């Protein structure tokens, strides 16, 4: 249970996102992609989606937890995608 | 016979005065009246352009609203707001609820002019000026009350600034910034300079206009009437500015003006961009938002600084170009989050109303038009579940608005954040964190919507418990306009 | 779902229909909403810390101001209508009086009588203004800020009758100093400087309790009496009729306020302790008020019985309210 | 303070005087005054049930012009009169050309009573009643005037009296004979009790009413307005007759009464029946004109007539039944010669329509239901010649008005003729051709369109001359309200 | 085709467009578009007969009287509004003076004179507002008829401002028989007789044009010259502020007849011979006034003064309309 | 040269008709018929047109010449179906 902001690509907005502080980032984008994919983002099964520090634009790998890329709570993390 | 106004004027304004028996501070408090260093002699240059006596006041409003009231009570048993648009019924209950009581409490901020201004002439402007607030607030409840009995929204003309619903929260810290808790002077050139001149005196004008074109002639008499007050207070602050500019001040009150004109901005964007760009039919689309900005808005502020020696606002250039999309994104954040507003939002989304979009903005449908298409999609294919949400969007501590910028291809949502004192603010834009680091003390300990809900103040800390914290509930909770009919268009 | 209702919901649960003045005078303040932190800003700014010192931490109290009703129940259409009538009246007074040359047979003593103790009003009588414009931004209730907004639109009335009449004077006699003296005559005559002393010191007077009191309670009565009364009574003896019905007129007003001022109080002593903090704000400024009355009255003629008649007189007032 | 009107209103009526410089009849001359040997003592007992004051007077009238002119002026700039029913916007051409002239008129017909009447609290009412006649005078020329360039036929609210088009013949011949020419006493009763009471006070309710459904706010507050000034003066011909009762004076009265209500009618028949009858759309009608007349007219005059002790016109039971019959004819008349006023007859006689006239009215379709059947005919088999007149229309010499009754199966149209001093008088009703013979040297020698065309006096004698003779011309000249559009519904 | 107009048929052809008062008043008359038939009757009637002589035959001509014009451009909606405001003003006075007593602090001799010179004027004052609403029905055009019109609801309004006041003073001195002599004072009173016989002989003058001159030119400034003017001035002298007050504002309105008359004589005089039937018409009835100023203010105190003011101001106004 | 008011049986308003003074009452009431029939009467050739006086109800024969008939200027006069 950590805070963090989600501002999903081709979304209009960043929207708070609860994810536990043992996700990888691919479970963290899997949560924000819930409050963005289908609902006002076409999905992209073909591609994969990552998350990166939106302050610097860090890229995290796929298997970083959430307990190690530091974060500050309510940090804002953008997910996109990649391959 | 009688006197000619001009032989007697002045006389009316000739009353400050050499304190005795308390000093000049004590009876003029730097935090209220804000002189700043300018001398008393100094500021009695201060002379108001418009200039009107209490005789003609009082003859001239009594008339007014002899018209108004009659007008409103020919058209009263006829029932308009029951056959009107949606589109147009939802417009006048946000208008209402996030004005009406801040019309009054504007009085306020003209009283805090009437006793603090060190200038005579703006102590009895704004005596007046206290009046006319007056007057905006009573006839703005008087005539919504007429509304009660056919929904419970209508209650909110009185209720919404009583509540923590966001957009309440946006209202109030907006003017509570910009008139309520300033020293008077810094009133004159927030609230009359830069807010009532450079925005509501020309929206209220085309307000009427377009509530004429809906065919409610009570509320276009309404607006049209109060419209006409605007000017003979909304002049206070130029004055100020002069005198400012003319003394060792122009830094002081440039940002002052930069500040307040953005903040107006904002709340303006979520407030009048939807409305005028989509809950307003398309037959009866004279301009777009933003080509009524820069006409009526951008103009003027730019000439009116020009007279003023002042610069333009450091951010006048992303400034410009935000015109071609903060409106489009706070319109799909109020539609999305449609339950917790006080209106039915509309969506505005039609065909014809998307090429229309296009046409006024230059590739919506590669940006904006791709998420009301998904959107579209399963309200075709009985998904509504998925057009409502399930969290909050992070909102910006400034404008205590959601942070939301260009979506689809050209994608660009940015989040301005800023550390300060062992705790993590957001900022929907370069501006509005601007704004809170010329002057952290000023907005420091305050807590948007989410801060509350992460530490633990909105209980339940569920969708249920923030709707019972923001006072809303089933009947007045917001939905789609006209009752998804503009889905029927694709299949 | 909720159901419409058929008055605002605050004043649902009420007996009678609501009134158009309780419609759109009732509970329209919001900064009394949280205590904590008044407005939607950081709780420590000034003005956070103003209200919450002034307005929330006031001596005198009650739990439920909004509860406060106007007994005229002015509302800004009445108002103006109401006041749109009066000022014609004072329009036919001027322009009348003008026509019949009233001001060339004015006595030259009654004329300087005029200079030193009528025309520098307009001193006292914005000063009034700036007073009542006070009150209404500190008040705990938005039925209490009409009364005091629209008390502050009589007193710029008065200063305006003023500015008007003095201009007036200045024309038909022009050597006496009209309009230009009037300053030194209320920054320096003795005559002006226990009323001075008074609004100067309760111009500072902050808590917006003790604000009502040292305004409306002690002071205005004291410049009620002082010189619409004393001084409009010794008009009339003088021949000076449009100031002897210039005079009466402007008490219309002056009632006013004493009536809604009356029901504050009315209501303020229906909570206990309320009386002794009224009497000792009274107390408090009753003796500037006795010495406003004593240097103005003195100096014109009857001197000693106009003062006695002043002060009992203003004393009546705040009897009649139970004090 | 102020005294309580009731301490000081018998002063304003104490002013009777004993002449003596001049005679009482010099000074009132019975030709004018009406006295009709009932003494000044006598006449003091006069005592309007309904008192007002000047200061009173000013005040409420100038409230009502504010709201009124008001309202007009917001609405303005909406062109209604445009986007409005056919029926209406003749509807109105007809009221305005027909009336505006004529309330002026009246006007010195209340300063008739004002100078002359013997009895103190008629001559001030009088004055008041002066004051509101000149009132709506003015008032129904400022707003018709609004429309004067968007046809010409408006022009007609000021034009009409001055021609000699047959409907304005009619309306001069009812005025001059009730108000005019009548002394202080019998226009009391004539005017103010048997027409304003008995029919406008009454009749404006329905037409603000109406117009309101219509969606004519400005003309339903127009004439709102004007109707509450009404009963002021209406007021004034009771008391006069209780006098005259009271005195040996009732059969006197009873034929004023019984002359002045038929009088009434005849006119009324022609401009109101049709009206409400074919020109007011089908789903905008509440009762008929028969109902209508029943239930607010008829009554009334009853309960009236009751309580001065007066009888029932001896023509009542005739005249209970013309309410099957009258205002079909006049309407049938007009628009057949439609394009001899100055506004567009409406048909009204569609399917829906025609039944909705036999619900209304028993055996419809069978008497007046087969002329139309005809015309509608000719028109479905293009022959539009056969549905405007070639000829002249005998004329009623007292209501100036065409004679028809009832047609078809049922036929009955009869002409009720006269011979007086080697002369053949006309007259379309028994209660007509009464009116004459009870005072002959009162019409004696006045002459209708056809008596003037027989004489030589319409030059050229034929259609041609007799348009001009009458001020028309095309633009103005009537024809069908809805441009024969239903027609289509025969085929 | 006929093609819509900019302005009322009649109107057309004017240079600048037609003013609201221009709208609403021209051209109403339609009795005088058959001289020879006026109304739609009978040809013999009395009526016609009446029109015919005392309408259509006056010596006083012009061929278009329509085209007269009110220099106060008078209309029913700006009459109210002006007059309200009057209204008001004398409403203050009355019910302010009232306030103070004003009353009370009267002579007892003044409050006889007012028995006798000023309450019996309520039928002097009807007698006026009869005569001008007979010239109301019987001028040649609509235009002259309004200036008629109004002039006699301000008859109307002096007789009520009377018998209001008269009222007030029964109440305060009711053995002095206010409000029950008024009509055997000005029966049987010399003092009046003068006026009685003026106006009596004035009011059975039928002839439009000789109605006009005989009370609009003669007796009326007669009329206020020894009643507004003469007693008013009086009244100043002896303390009645509220009279001397009432008088100056009944004089507005008498002032606005006298425009619209001097008006409607310059018109008149376009026609050559009108000024020789006027003043032959005067000649007639200047007789009258004389000796109705002669009785009236030669009752009062400095009667022969006030006798040679009155006459000379009344003929004043007659030649400043060149007779 | 004549001036008669036309009452049509089945119309529903008295007319001016214009007739010569030696028309036969067949032709009088032929020249009636054009100001009433196929306009609002439907017409009936079946039967034949009478021409009586209104006054007192006076048949008058169909070879009747309107010379004959006396008639007063203006005099009412009823146009019938019969045989
Ligand atoms: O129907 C309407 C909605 C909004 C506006 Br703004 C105008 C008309
Ligand atoms: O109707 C409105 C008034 C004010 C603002 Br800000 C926005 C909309
Ligand atoms: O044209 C406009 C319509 C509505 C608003 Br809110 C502002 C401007
Ligand atoms: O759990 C939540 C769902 C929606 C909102 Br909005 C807030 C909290
Ligand atoms: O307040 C005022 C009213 C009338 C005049 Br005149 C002047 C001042
Ligand atoms: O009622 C009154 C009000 C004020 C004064 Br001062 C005198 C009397
Ligand atoms: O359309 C309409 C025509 C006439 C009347 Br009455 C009312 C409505
Ligand atoms: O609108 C109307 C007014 C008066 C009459 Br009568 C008929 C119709
Ligand atoms: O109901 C009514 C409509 C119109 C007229 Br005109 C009279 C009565
Ligand atoms: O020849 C004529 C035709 C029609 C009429 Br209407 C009058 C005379
Ligand atoms: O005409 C009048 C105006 C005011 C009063 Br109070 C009385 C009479
Ligand atoms: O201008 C004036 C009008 C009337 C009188 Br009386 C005096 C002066
Ligand atoms: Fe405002
Ligand atoms: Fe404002
Ligand atoms: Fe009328
Ligand atoms: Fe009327
Ligand atoms: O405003
Ligand atoms: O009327």
């Amino acid at each position: 249970t950590f805070p963090i902001m989600s501002n999903f690509e081709r979304d209009f907005v960043i929207q708070l996102v609860p994810v536990d502080t043992e996700d990888t980032m691919d479970q963290v984008a899997e949560k924000c992609a819930y409050h963005s994919i289908n609902r006002r983002v076409h999905p992209q099964p073909e591609k994969i989606l990552r998350v990166r520090r939106h302050e610097d634009g860090t890229l995290f790998p796929r298997g970083m937890i959430v307990s190690d890329a530091g974060l500050r709570p309510t940090e804002t993390l953008d997910i996109i995608f990649m391959d | 016979s009688m006197l000619k106004r001009e032989d007697w004027y002045d006389l009316t304004r000739t009353t400050n005065w050499t304190p005795k028996y308390v000093t000049e501070n004590e009876l003029f408090p730097e935090e209220m009246s804000g002189a700043r260093g300018i001398s008393m002699e100094a500021w009695e240059k201060y002379d108001e352009p418009y200039k009107i006596t209490y005789p003609e006041y009082v003859s001239i409003q009594r008339e007014k609203d002899s018209g108004a009231y009659s007008i409103k009570a020919a058209l009263e048993r006829d029932g308009f707001v029951d056959r009107a648009d949606p589109g147009w019924v939802s417009t006048m209950q946000l208008h209402f609820g996030a004005i009406a009581l801040e019309e009054y409490a504007a009085s306020t901020a003209e009283a805090r002019m009437a006793r603090f201004a060190k200038a005579p002439g703006n102590r009895n402007m704004a005596t007046f000026g206290m009046m006319d607030e007056n007057r905006h607030g009573q006839i703005q409840l008087y005539f919504p009350y007429a509304n009660v009995k056919r929904s419970r929204k209508w209650d909110w003309a009185h209720k919404a600034i009583h509540t923590n619903e966001w957009a309440a929260i946006a209202a109030r810290s907006f003017f509570d910034d910009m008139m309520m808790t300033r020293d008077s002077v810094a009133v004159s050139i927030m609230l009359t300079f830069a807010f009532e001149t450079g925005f509501t005196n020309m929206q209220f004008l085309g307000l009427a206009a377009d509530a004429a074109e809906a065919g409610d002639h009570t509320f276009a008499s309404l607006i049209s009437s109060i419209q006409t007050d605007e000017s003979r207070h909304a002049q206070q602050g130029g004055p100020s500015l002069k005198i400012l500019v003319e003394n060792g001040k122009k830094d002081e009150a440039q940002q002052m003006v930069d500040v307040a004109i953005w903040r107006s901005w904002k709340l303006f964007s979520v407030l009048t961009g939807p409305i005028m760009d989509y809950y307003t039919p398309l037959e009866s689309r004279n301009q777009s938002f933003k080509e009524f900005m820069l006409e009526w808005i951008v103009a003027q502020f730019e000439r009116q600084l020009l007279d003023l020696g002042l610069d333009k606002p450091w951010y006048w250039d992303q400034f410009m170009q935000d015109l071609d999309e903060t409106h489009h994104g706070m319109h799909l954040g109020v539609w999305y989050w449609r339950p917790t507003v006080w209106w039915d939002p509309a969506a505005g989304v039609s065909p014809e109303e998307r090429e229309w979009l296009e046409e006024k903005y230059p590739g919506w449908n590669d940006t904006w038009g791709q998420c009301w298409d998904v959107i579209t999609d399963n309200l075709v294919n009985g998904k509504p579940e998925l057009t409502v949400p399930e969290t909050l969007p992070t909102i910006c501590n400034m404008c205590n608005l959601p942070i939301a910028h260009t979506p689809g291809n050209k994608w660009n949502v940015k989040d301005y954040q800023l550390e300060y004192e062992g705790r993590l603010y957001h900022f929907g834009s370069e501006a509005d964190r601007w704004c809170f680091q010329i002057d952290p003390e000023r907005y420091k300990n305050h807590t948007n919507l989410v801060d509350r809900f992460l530490k633990g103040e909105i209980q339940p800390a569920d969708l249920a418990g923030a709707l019972m914290y923001m006072s809303l509930e089933p009947g007045v909770m917001g939905d789609d306009a006209h009752d998804y009919e503009w889905v029927k268009a694709y299949q | 779902a909720l159901k419409p209702l058929k008055t605002w919901s605050h004043l649902a649960g009420n007996r009678r229909r609501p009134s158009e003045y309780e419609v759109v005078s009732t509970n329209l303040h919001y900064f009394t909403d949280n205590p904590e932190r008044p407005w939607e800003l950081d709780s420590n700014l000034p003005m956070q810390t103003w209200y919450k010192k002034y307005c929330f931490d006031s001596p005198l109290k009650h739990d439920d101001w909004n509860a406060f009703r106007d007994p005229d129940q002015l509302v800004y259409r009445t108002y103006n209508l109401l006041q749109d009538g009066q000022e014609s009246y004072v329009q036919g007074l001027f322009d009348q009086l003008n026509d019949r040359g009233h001001d060339q047979m004015l006595t030259r003593e009654w004329v300087e009588t005029l200079a030193r103790f009528y025309t520098p009003a307009r001193y006292l009588f914005h000063a009034l203004q700036m007073g009542s414009v006070y009150i209404h931004q500190i008040a705990p209730a938005s039925t209490i800020t009409n009364c005091a907004t629209y008390e502050t639109a009589d007193h710029l009335r008065w200063l305006t009758h003023t500015a008007y009449r003095t201009r007036e004077l200045a024309n038909c006699y022009p050597d006496v100093g009209f309009g230009k003296r009037e300053r030194d005559v209320w920054e320096n005559d003795p005559a002006w400087q226990g009323f001075r002393e008074l609004i100067e010191k309760a111009l500072i007077a902050w808590d917006w309790g003790e604000a009502f009191t040292a305004i409306n309670l002690v002071t205005k009565p004291a410049v009620e009496e002082a010189l619409l009364q004393q001084l409009g009574s010794l008009a009339q003896s003088e021949g000076d009729t449009l100031l002897g019905l210039l005079a009466q007129a402007q008490k219309r007003d002056a009632e006013r306020h004493r009536r809604w001022s009356s029901a504050l109080v009315k209501m303020a002593l229906e909570k206990e302790g309320n009386r002794e903090v009224l009497q000792k704000w009274v107390a408090k400024w009753e003796p500037l008020a006795d010495k406003a009355i004593e240097a103005y009255c003195s100096a014109l003629p009857d001197g000693e019985n106009a003062i006695v008649e002043a002060k009992s007189a203003s004393r009546y007032v705040r009897q009649m309210m139970g004090l």
